[PDB]
């Protein structure tokens, strides 16, 4: 990891932007998944998949 | 050294006394995680805190608003269900933290000379917790707000010639009204804050000598800064409690309530069960257990007058139930016997709960009653035990 | 008496909506919903659910539009100074059926029904008992006797309730032609009812999944973190002059 | 001259700090 | 305080949920915490079926 | 068409024997009157905690 | 074919804890009888009684462990999943068999030998 | 009171070690400890709180089936 | 440089976290979904004599 | 008054609307802006103390 | 977010009472610290007295 | 005391004993006197900012 050490650890500045990048990217990978997750849990059961959705007379 | 220059900013008086008493302040080096509860009853009353400011922006005390506010916190206001859910949840959290903290005291013998006046503040402190988790429970304005705080009220008719006028006092009328509600808010925005200095006066006692340790021996020997060996150890403690939090907030934000309370106050029918918040039930028990009024409020009292009577028994001079043994099984009888009267607390006062209730207040009482028998019987212990 | 007091039990329904990652079955919040509309909502009200609140859930904008639209609210006073009336609209909350709970009561021979909107919160296994009770009329045991204007319900606390029997078959029509028996029924106003009490169910285990997840590994790095912090101290070496 | 380096280095910091709290995707 | 249940207790009268006070069908206490009997206010018949409390 | 709960009572009813017989005998038991206090409602409540035992895991997967 | 019961899963647990020390005792008094005492106790009675309870007692604890962990961990896998079938029984099968022998064996080799064969068992079941 | 101590300390840098194996290192042992000193404690705590609940749910068995006609 | 790597990895949660807490409390503050709902209406006049002015 | 000191974030060009209309709770003066005023209210002589 | 004075100020317009802000016939801003005129809304005629908003 | 008991209402205005009006507006706006130095310095720049 000295490689990676040399870019990213060298200056707290640079650390804290890692460190600022690192919440936003991963938080939303999570979120995205977690989604897929849930999409891929719930087959059928969404207001979107609702066969007469529009067709209230 | 002539302090000439300026050396740690840590040092200088900007910052001098929170180093002094946050970042240097010596600590046993083998404190467990039992030492971790004060820092996380800290974080649930800030929570509290927090969380009810924000939701007192948006509630109503009026009998005839405050139900239907509650609910447009739920539904309307963005983030709404995790403020009620995270306040209401952080409750529960604070007093089952503050439990764990009382039961880490009572087994290291923490109490103990010199920390006397740590436990009695902390006595007090456990008071005005108790008194104010009870008025914000009676703030939804539910069936179980109404008739809990009617109940409560009345327990000022125990005393014989003043106790009436104490409860319409209390109540501001013939009834619990709107008078009650709005005098209760007002009560739970200001003892929040009389809890944190009350915590902060707790925190200077403790710190006279610093804190105990799981041998129950002077430790000043092999004692570390608290930063940063238990702030990480703290932060362990802290990452794990939001994790037991957020289980509670988001998958079972209702299991620690009874749905009673989603019903409308009615003040012409009782629920058939009426049941204080899980961690006051230990003393619903100990107040039914008494078939007199004047009798259960007096119990009532003896409980919190045994708990600060604690400290000044002539005890032996062994702290810890790890050398303790009589001690340490007596200290598990009573964990069950409290566990006990939680679980009797819930249920309706009939055959054979009224026996049973009986009994595990008599054995809470003999706890108190026994331990300065067994401190005054082992002083001679050292004596009869010879190389 | 003993048992009746309290009531039968209910059993425990393999809900749609039950599970960590289990959303709502929103085509069955439509149907519970229109079963609400046709059967229940001529005696319980409903007041915290306005028709904003179906958009995106079980209607569409203009479907919304137009069921607030057949409803007539009162509004006013206009500038003469009297109340008027007015169509409903999408902030418009759900109607009520009486004009206070005096008036519900003279219509169901003193006995109030109470508003709907939190009971499946307001109740012991709230989902659970009301299907239960909602499909449980049935006869009453051998020796117990019911009095005029009350029906046997084992399910409600004492035996005797003061609703009727209200899911009877085909009692309602479906959109989408799904058979309106009475468990169907039951199934999908419980449904309603469920999602009425916690609109922000589905957002809450979003949340929870993803927030516990990001936790459990913030807990194994604070473990490694207090571990590393504190690794100079668990391996050292301490030579001291005592023995015993 | 490592003062303009730090300074530039605190500045990108507050920079991505400020676009992660405030996320103004919708706004750009 | 509480409002005691009526057709409940081990007396044929009154039973209180909160501390389990029982009352007998005239009202009067007999097994709890009560220290009292229910309480008789004044009130009056005017013809059969007009009771003036 | 018909009711998949009701259906599904009549068939869970094997299960459920025991309880049921025993309601039967305490209905045979109390057909004379003794001033009409004695009921079956304590029988009647076991074997209907059966029978919706038995039908809760099966009346979902019948309906949609 | 099955409707003779009235289950319980605490129930459940606790008499499968009861009959896995009930089926252990029995066995650690069998294996003690079967084998000889060591030379140095053929005159002497009582450590050969005391070696005989002590091999009941410890069979005992290991054969409650298992027939515990087995049904408690099958109907938690049944109740939070709701589903009924041989995959609930199985994972209890490999994580009783796991757990328990591998402690009392010491190898992780074993445990999962032991895990896959309590599966096979009640996969078979 | 400063304390007067004689000792000799020798101490390994934190990234000098292996951090997190040592958790699951003799664990049968762990386990062997926490059950060998602590099986009176929790005997004392569990006994009572599972014997009082099964004496109440017996009390309550009998009582119903006693009032039953 | 691999402890430094194993930490930043939970000092992500440990900002995430935090800003998901104050933007709740900010969020919470903004307008509720009643205020949004009452925010478009239209309503129709008549006449008024000249010179003056109606509110 | 309570309309004047509330818009005085309508100052700023890019976000002062927003603040406006936070700080308010809603499009104008209403319940919302006294609720949360009240709570500050019994807040902030803490924070003086 | 005051509310100006009808037929007051020195343009014959509306006078703010706050911070005195000065409006003319057309509701345009002349003196004072108010940067922008009164906003017009969308009206229009549906016959010879009706308006609408 | 003698603000309390003699002139409780001189160092205040009498508008503030009106319900509050959206729809009219008083055509005397003022703070608190306490205010009144802070109030004054801003009316007299004639740029809102
Ligand atoms: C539960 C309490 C919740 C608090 C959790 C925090 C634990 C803690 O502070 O550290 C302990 C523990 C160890 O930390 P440590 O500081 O290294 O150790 C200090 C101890 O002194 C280490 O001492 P040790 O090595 O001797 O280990 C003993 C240890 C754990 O070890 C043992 O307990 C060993 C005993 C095993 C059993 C022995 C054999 C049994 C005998 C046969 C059968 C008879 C009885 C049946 C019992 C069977 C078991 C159910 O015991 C405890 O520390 C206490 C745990 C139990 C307390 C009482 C629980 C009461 C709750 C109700 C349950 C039972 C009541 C009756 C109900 C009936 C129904 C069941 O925590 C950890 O594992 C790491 C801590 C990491 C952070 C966690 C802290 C933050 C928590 C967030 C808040 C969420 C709430
Ligand atoms: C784009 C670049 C990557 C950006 C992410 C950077 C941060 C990544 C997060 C860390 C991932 C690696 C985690 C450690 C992997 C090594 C696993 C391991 O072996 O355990 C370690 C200890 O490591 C741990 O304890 C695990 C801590 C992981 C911390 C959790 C990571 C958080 C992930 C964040 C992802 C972003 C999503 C969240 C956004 C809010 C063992 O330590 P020792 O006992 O001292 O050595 C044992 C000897 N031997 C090497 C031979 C085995
Ligand atoms: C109610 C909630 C319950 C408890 C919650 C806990 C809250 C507090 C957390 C526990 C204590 C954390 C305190 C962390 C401070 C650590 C300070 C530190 O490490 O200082 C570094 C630097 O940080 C600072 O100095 C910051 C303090 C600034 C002063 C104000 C390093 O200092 P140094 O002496 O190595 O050299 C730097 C020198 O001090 C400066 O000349
Ligand atoms: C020891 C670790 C640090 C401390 C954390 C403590 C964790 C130990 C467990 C503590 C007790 C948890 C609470 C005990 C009671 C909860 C159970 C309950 O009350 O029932 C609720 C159900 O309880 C649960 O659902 C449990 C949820 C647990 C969260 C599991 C999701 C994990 C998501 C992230 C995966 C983490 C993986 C980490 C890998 C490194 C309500 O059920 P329902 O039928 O009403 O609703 C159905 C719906 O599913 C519930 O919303
Ligand atoms: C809530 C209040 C409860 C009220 C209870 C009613 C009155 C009873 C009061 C007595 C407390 C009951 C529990 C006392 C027994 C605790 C269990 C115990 O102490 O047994 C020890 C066994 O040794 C004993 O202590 C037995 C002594 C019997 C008592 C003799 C009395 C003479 C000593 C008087 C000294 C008085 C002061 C003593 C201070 C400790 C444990 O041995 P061990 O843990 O070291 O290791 C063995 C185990 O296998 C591995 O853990
Ligand atoms: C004599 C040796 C018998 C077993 C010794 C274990 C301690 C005594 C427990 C006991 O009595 O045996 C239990 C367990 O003992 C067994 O039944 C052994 C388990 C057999 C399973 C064998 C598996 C492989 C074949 C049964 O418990 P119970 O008496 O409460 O059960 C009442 C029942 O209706 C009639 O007794
Ligand atoms: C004619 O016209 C005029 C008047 O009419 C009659 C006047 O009366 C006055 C006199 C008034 C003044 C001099 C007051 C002026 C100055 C200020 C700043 C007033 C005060 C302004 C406020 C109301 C600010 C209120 C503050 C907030 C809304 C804070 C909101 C946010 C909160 C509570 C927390 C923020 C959230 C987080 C950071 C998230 C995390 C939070 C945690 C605590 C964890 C003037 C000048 C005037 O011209
Ligand atoms: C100054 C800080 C606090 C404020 C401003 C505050 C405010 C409020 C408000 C407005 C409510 C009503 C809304 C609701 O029910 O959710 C409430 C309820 C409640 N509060 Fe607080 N609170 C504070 C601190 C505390 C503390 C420290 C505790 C615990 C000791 C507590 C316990 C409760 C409880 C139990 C309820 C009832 C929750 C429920 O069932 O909904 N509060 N609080
Ligand atoms: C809001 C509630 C409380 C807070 C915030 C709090 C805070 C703290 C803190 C931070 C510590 C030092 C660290 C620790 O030992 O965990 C401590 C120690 C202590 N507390 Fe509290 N406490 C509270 C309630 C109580 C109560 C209710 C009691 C007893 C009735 C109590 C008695 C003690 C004792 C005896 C110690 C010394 C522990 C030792 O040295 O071993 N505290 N408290
Ligand atoms: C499918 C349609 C309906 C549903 C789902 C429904 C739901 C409920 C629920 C959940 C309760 C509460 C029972 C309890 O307190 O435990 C209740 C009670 C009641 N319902 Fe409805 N209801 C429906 C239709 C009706 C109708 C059509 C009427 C009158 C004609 C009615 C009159 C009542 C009354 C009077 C009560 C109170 C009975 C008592 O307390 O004795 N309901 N209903
Ligand atoms: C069924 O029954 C019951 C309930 O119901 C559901 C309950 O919940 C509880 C729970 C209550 C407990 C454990 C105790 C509550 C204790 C206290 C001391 C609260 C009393 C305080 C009140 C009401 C407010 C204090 C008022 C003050 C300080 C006045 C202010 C005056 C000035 C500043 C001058 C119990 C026991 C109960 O049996
Ligand atoms: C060696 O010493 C130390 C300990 O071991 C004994 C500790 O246990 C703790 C943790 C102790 C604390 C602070 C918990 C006590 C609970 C309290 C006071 C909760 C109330 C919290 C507030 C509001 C803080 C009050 C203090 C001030 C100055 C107000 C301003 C601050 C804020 C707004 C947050 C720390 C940090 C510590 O290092």
């Amino acid at each position: 990891f000295e490689g990676f050490y040399k870019l990213i650890m060298r200056r707290n500045s640079v650390y804290v932007t890692f460190i600022i990048a690192g919440a936003f990217f991963g938080e939303r990978a999570v979120d995205y998944g977690v989604h897929k997750l849930w999409e891929r849990n719930n087959v059928g059961k969404r207001y979107e998949d609702i066969s007469v959705l529009g067709q209230r007379p | 050294t002539i302090r000439n220059q300026r050396f740690s900013l840590l040092k200088q008086p900007i910052s001098s006394t929170l180093n002094q008493h946050l970042v240097d302040y010596p600590t046993p080096s083998n404190l467990s995680y039992w030492w971790g509860f004060g820092s996380l009853a800290g974080i649930c009353l800030v929570i509290q805190i927090v969380t009810g400011v924000f939701l007192a922006m948006h509630y109503t005390p009026h009998v005839d608003l405050a139900f239907n506010s509650v609910e447009h916190i739920m539904r309307d206001v963005e983030g709404g269900w995790l403020l009620r859910y995270m306040h209401a949840n952080g409750a529960s959290m604070f007093f089952i933290v503050v439990y764990l903290h009382i039961f880490r005291g009572l087994y290291y013998a923490s109490y103990s000379s010199p920390r006397e006046f740590v436990w009695c503040l902390g006595v007090v402190i456990f008071l005005l917790m108790i008194v104010t988790a009870f008025i914000g429970y009676v703030l939804p304005w539910g069936q179980m707000s109404f008739w809990g705080a009617t109940v409560i009220t009345s327990l000022a008719s125990a005393i014989p010639v003043v106790g009436d006028t104490i409860v319409t006092w209390l109540w501001g009328g013939f009834s619990v009204d709107n008078a009650t509600l709005n005098r209760f808010f007002s009560l739970h925005y200001l003892l929040p804050f009389i809890l944190v200095g009350a915590s902060l006066l707790h925190l200077a006692a403790l710190h006279q000598y610093g804190s105990n340790n799981p041998l129950g021996v002077h430790s000043e020997m092999d004692k570390i800064a608290f930063y940063p060996y238990f702030y990480v150890k703290d932060l362990v403690g802290w990452v794990a409690f939001a994790i037991f939090f957020s289980i509670w907030i988001f998958y079972a934000p209702n299991v620690l309530g009874h749905p009673d309370n989603y019903i409308p106050a009615n003040p012409m029918s009782t629920p058939p069960h009426i049941v204080p918040e899980w961690y006051f039930l230990p003393i619903y028990a100990i107040l039914r257990s008494i078939p007199d009024k004047a009798g259960g409020v007096a119990a009532i009292a003896l409980v919190f007058i045994c708990l600060l009577a604690l400290p000044f028994f002539k005890s032996m001079y062994v702290r810890s139930s790890s050398f303790r043994p009589i001690y340490q099984g007596m200290f598990w009888l009573l964990l069950a016997d409290c566990l006990l009267l939680g679980w009797i607390g819930c249920q309706p006062v009939e055959a054979p709960f009224v026996t049973i209730g009986q009994i595990s207040s008599l054995v809470f009482f003999l706890f108190f009653a026994i331990t300065p028998i067994l401190g005054r019987v082992g002083r001679g212990i050292p004596n009869s035990y010879t190389d | 008496a003993d048992e009746a007091e309290h009531g039968l039990e209910c059993p425990n329904y393999p809900w749609p909506h039950e599970g960590i990652l289990s959303s709502y079955d929103h085509a069955s919040i439509r149907r519970g919903h229109q079963v609400y509309q046709q059967v229940c909502a001529s005696c319980h009200s409903m007041s915290l659910i306005s028709y904003r609140d179906l958009v995106g859930v079980a209607y569409t904008e203009e479907e919304a539009k137009a069921m607030a639209a057949e409803i007539e609210v009162v509004d006013g006073p206009n500038d003469e100074g009297e109340m008027f009336t007015r169509p409903g609209k999408l902030s418009d909350r759900l109607p009520e059926p009486y004009s206070n709970e005096s008036a519900a009561r003279f219509a169901n021979g003193g006995a109030y029904p109470p508003d709907l909107s939190l009971v499946t919160k307001a109740r012991h296994n709230g989902q659970n008992y009301v299907f239960a009770l909602l499909t449980g009329y049935r006869d009453p045991p051998a020796g117990i006797s019911i009095r005029e204007g009350l029906h046997y319900n084992p399910y409600f606390p004492g035996g005797a309730i003061a609703m009727p029997k209200m899911l009877n078959d085909e009692a309602v029509e479906y959109e989408d032609g799904t058979p309106a028996t009475e468990a169907q029924m039951g199934k999908d106003v419980v449904s309603f009812l469920s999602w009425a009490a916690e609109p922000e169910m589905e957002e809450r285990k979003l949340m929870g999944f993803k927030w516990i997840f990001l936790l459990s590994l913030a807990l194994l790095q604070a473990a490694y973190y207090r571990r590393l912090k504190w690794s100079v101290l668990k391996s050292r070496k301490l030579v001291l002059d005592v023995v015993n | 001259t490592i003062d303009i380096q730090a300074a530039a280095g605190w500045g990108i910091a507050a920079a991505a700090g400020a676009i992660w709290v405030v996320q103004p995707f919708g706004w750009i | 305080g509480c409002i005691p249940l009526p057709n409940a207790g081990d007396y044929g009268g009154w039973f209180c949920p909160c501390h389990g006070s029982h009352y007998d069908i005239s009202g009067r206490i007999r097994k709890g915490p009560a220290p009292y009997n229910l309480e008789v206010p004044t009130y009056s018949f005017l013809e059969e079926n007009k009771l003036l409390i | 068409v018909v009711d998949p709960k009701k259906y599904l009572e009549e068939s869970c009813k094997p299960k459920c024997v025991k309880p049921l017989l025993e309601y039967q005998a305490c209905v045979k038991r109390i057909q004379g009157d003794d001033s009409g206090h004695k009921h079956c409602t304590g029988q009647y409540f076991d074997y209907w905690q059966c029978i919706d035992k038995c039908v809760a895991p099966k009346l979902f997967a019948k309906l949609k | 074919r099955y409707l003779e019961e009235e289950d319980g899963p605490l129930m459940k647990t606790i008499k499968g804890s009861i009959t896995g020390f009930g089926a252990g005792t029995i066995y650690g008094t069998i294996l003690a009888t079967w084998k000889d005492v060591p030379r140095v106790e053929r005159n002497v009675a009582l450590p050969g009684l005391i070696r005989t309870l002590k091999m009941m007692g410890t069979h005992g604890l290991t054969f409650a462990a298992i027939g515990g962990v087995y049904i408690g961990v099958e109907q938690l896998v049944q109740n939070f999943r709701s589903k009924r079938d041989f995959y609930n029984g199985a994972i209890g099968g490999f994580v009783a068999g796991a757990s328990v022998l591998g402690y009392r064996a010491r190898s992780i080799p074993t445990a999962i030998a032991a895990g896959a064969t309590l599966a096979v068992t009640s996969a078979l079941i | 009171q400063p304390v007067k101590l004689k000792a000799v300390v020798y101490a390994l840098s934190p990234f000098q070690q292996k951090i997190m194996t040592g958790l699951w290192k003799d664990l049968p042992e762990k386990i062997h400890h926490k059950v060998s000193e602590n099986w009176i404690s929790a005997t004392l705590l569990v006994t009572p709180v599972v014997g009082t609940y099964w004496y109440a749910q017996y009390f309550k068995e009998q009582e119903k089936l006693e009032h039953r006609f | 440089a691999f402890a430094y790597f194993v930490l930043s990895g939970g000092r992500f949660v440990y900002a995430s976290v935090l800003r998901l807490l104050v933007l709740k409390l900010i969020v919470s503050m903004s307008a509720s979904k009643d205020v949004l709902a009452l925010a478009s209406l239209e309503v129709d006049l008549g006449s008024i004599e000249p010179g003056t002015t109606v509110t």
